[PDB]
């Protein structure tokens, strides 16, 4: 499963 | 016996031709198992391995939701990065992100990673402690301050040490026939004259899995690193890999040369000879 | 801006035997940026029946793709892969050499 948290715009 | 799960995301801007192209793929070791392409008709995360097909509707719905959220974030990022670097609309630019986790032979966590690149170069990466950032230039320092203030590393660490490892274990179990196999390379060397005084010696490895392999040439036991042409390990298309290494040698000297093959599938490393 | 040239390999999935079905592969790796044109050629002409893998990349950020088609080799038919990319000043043709 991929990440559902922690993936934020730079 | 060691294993990895990795997700790879690529977003490419296309000036005056619509929204950026977005592609996601996911791998366990050297076996792909999911994909998403923004240009495709389905707009779904899709299976690309037989053993992932058994996951139910909630899986596919949830993975599709996540990947679309990644797509939207990288869409914004292309705009932000053009601002950070004072770049125009005239050209196309590329963002890449890759993350995932490694486990050893006992399936226990070794390490986690999360790395981002802009236009083919390191931008920002999570350090090995999963608590701090390596920013590669001044613009990436801006991202670091923002990601520190937003506690992104804590979120990523929870994923990498928890969810990532748990799902890698499930996949390893469900796809055991494919994923926990080792196919030893079938090896041979070929010999062809390139003139009346020289010959190409090529060392082959075929039909192997996983992709990790070392092929080296020796002349009287000395490594011929600078004189060896080594090609990139390449997919046969059936789930196995191929690789060759070549040297050009004076005719008559073949018996001085040996090829050496190391792979996790071999009970012992092999030495192939011309005598 | 970083640009990296594709390393192109043209080869068959299994050891080729005339009259026995097989797959023809063109593997392009090591390239950046991702925009690339790859065609398999049979006696100089574009093969229509061609699939490719999903775009992925290596530890060093460079991209790779596999283009492939089912084929049945013969004595007379000549196969190749034609690749264009911003790093190549003209399209580059690599011929299939079954005797490597
Ligand atoms: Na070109």
């Amino acid at each position: 499963e991929a990440a559902g948290i922690g993936i934020l715009t730079v | 016996g060691s294993h990895s799960m990795r997700y790879f995301f690529t977003s490419v801007s296309r000036p005056g031709r619509g929204e950026p192209r977005f592609i996601a793929v996911g791998y366990v070791d050297d076996t792909q198992f999911v994909r998403f392409d923004s240009d495709a008709a389905s707009q779904r995360m899709e299976p690309r391995a037989p053993w992932i097909e058994q996951e139910g509707p909630e899986y596919w719905d949830g993975e599709t939701r996540k990947v679309k959220a990644h797509s939207q974030t990288h869409r914004v990022d292309l705009g932000t990065l053009r601002g950070y670097y004072n770049q125009s609309e005239a050209g196309s630019h590329t963002v890449q992100r890759m993350y995932g986790c490694d486990v050893g032979s006992d399936w226990r966590f070794l390490r986690g990673y999360h790395q981002y690149a802009y236009d083919g170069k390191d931008y920002i990466a999570l350090k090995e402690d999963l608590r701090s950032w390596t920013a590669a230039d001044m613009a990436a320092q801006t991202t670091k301050h923002k990601w520190e203030a937003a506690h992104v590393a804590e979120q990523l660490r929870a994923y990498l040490e928890g969810t990532c490892v748990e799902w890698l274990r499930r996949y390893l179990e469900n796809g055991k026939e494919t994923l926990q196999r080792t196919d030893a390379p079938k090896t041979h060397m070929t010999h062809h004259a390139v003139s009346d005084h020289e010959a190409t010696l090529r060392c082959w490895a075929l039909s192997f899995y996983p992709a990790e392999i070392t092929l080296t040439w020796q002349r009287d036991g000395e490594d011929q690193t600078q004189d060896t042409e080594l090609v990139e390990t390449r997919p046969a298309g059936d789930g196995t890999f191929q690789k060759w290494a070549a040297v050009v040698v004076p005719s008559g000297q073949e018996q001085r040369y040996t090829c050496h093959v190391q792979h996790e599938g071999l009970p012992k490393p092999l030495t192939l000879r011309w005598e | 801006m970083i640009q990296r040239t594709p390393k192109i390999q043209v080869y068959s999935r299994h050891p080729a035997e005339n009259g026995k079905s097989n797959f023809l592969n063109c593997y392009v790796s090591g390239f950046h940026p991702s925009d690339i044109e790859v065609d398999l050629l049979k006696n100089g002409e574009r093969i229509e029946k061609v699939e490719h893998s999903d775009l992925s990349f290596s530890k060093d950020w460079s991209f790779y793709l596999l283009y492939y088609t089912e084929f049945t080799p013969t004595e007379k038919d000549e196969y190749a892969c034609r690749v264009n990319h911003v790093t190549l000043s003209q399209p580059k043709i690599v011929k299939w050499d079954r005797d490597m």
